[PDB]
């Protein structure tokens, strides 16, 4: 049952809160 | 998992760890995409020159856990396997071309806050996101010895050119590469103990985590210069969904 709720985590996208290395895979892609 | 960090409580919720029942012995990770369906290496499951060839009763996962040596009352669960399915065109014997295999659970497992299932990727994502340099996530215990909290890796997905010389054995198009360079400008890695794990890409149109990637084979936790391989996911998607859809 995720196909629609998918990928979203309960205690970081659902609660607005970031983990500790997101953002470098986040400003690895570059070029759009 | 070498040269990682500690993940966070719920950080990795798809995260499956794959047991021998008998003796006990963690044996791959694997990841969740449904309430019943477990997606993991093949060989994982079959590799004949060692030996190896599980049956659903063999085995067993738990799902949920971030500490290897404690039990989490209440957050982890274990479940038992009601059927395997290999991708009959794996290649055991040289490249470990389609490197893929699906696991039923015999019950459906809950979703709790720790327990959630990760997007198969889209044709755009995939287009979008399997860039060489664009990094992708694994996760996997400590056995660095061994570990005490789930660890996680960023790695950076490598040129197709670079791939192949990398290695002598024939590569195709349904796995790619991922790693950082052996003169070092950074230098953690998946390890044995991680193939079948999934290597996760968040998409920053929608804010999810896709699957791209199946941990493939390792020995211990060096690579000798070599790249980690990961089987290409949304190039078996197709695959995936024929076996889910008809069992």
């Amino acid at each position: 049952s995720g196909e629609a709720d998918c990928g979203l985590r309960p205690l970081f996208e659902k609660k607005s809160l970031e983990d500790k290395t997101e953002r470098e895979l986040l400003e690895s892609y570059i070029d759009g | 998992i070498v040269e990682g960090s500690d993940a966070e409580i719920g950080m990795s919720p798809w995260q499956v760890m794959l047991f021998r029942k008998s003796p006990q012995e963690l044996l791959c990770g694997a990841s969740l995409i449904s309430d019943r369906w477990v997606l993991t290496a093949a060989h994982c499951l079959l590799y004949p020159p060692w030996d190896k060839n599980f049956t659903e009763n063999d085995l067993l996962v738990r799902i949920g856990k971030h500490s290897r040596t404690r039990y989490e009352r209440n957050i982890e669960k274990i479940s038992m396997l009601e059927k395997i399915y290999i991708h009959p065109r794996y290649n055991w014997r040289e490249n470990l071309d389609r490197n893929i295999a699906l696991m039923k659970l015999k019950k459906p497992v809950a979703f709790s806050d720790y327990i959630h299932p990760v997007c198969l990727p889209d044709r755009e994502t995939a287009a979008s996101l399997l860039q060489a340099g664009y990094k992708g996530r694994v996760t996997g215990w400590g056995n660095l010895g061994q570990p005490s909290v789930l660890q996680v890796v960023n790695l950076p997905i490598v040129e197709r050119p670079v791939c192949k010389d990398s290695t002598r054995i024939r590569i195709t198009d349904n796995m790619f590469c991922a790693g950082y360079k052996p003169d070092e400008g950074k230098r953690g890695d998946a390890c044995e103990g991680d193939s079948g794990g999934p290597f996760v890409m968040k998409s920053p149109f929608n804010n999810r985590w896709y699957q791209m990637g199946i941990v493939s084979w390792g020995e211990g936790c060096d690579r000798d210069g070599k790249y980690g391989f990961y089987t290409h996911v949304f190039r078996l998607k197709k695959w995936i969904q024929k076996v889910i859809d008809q069992f």
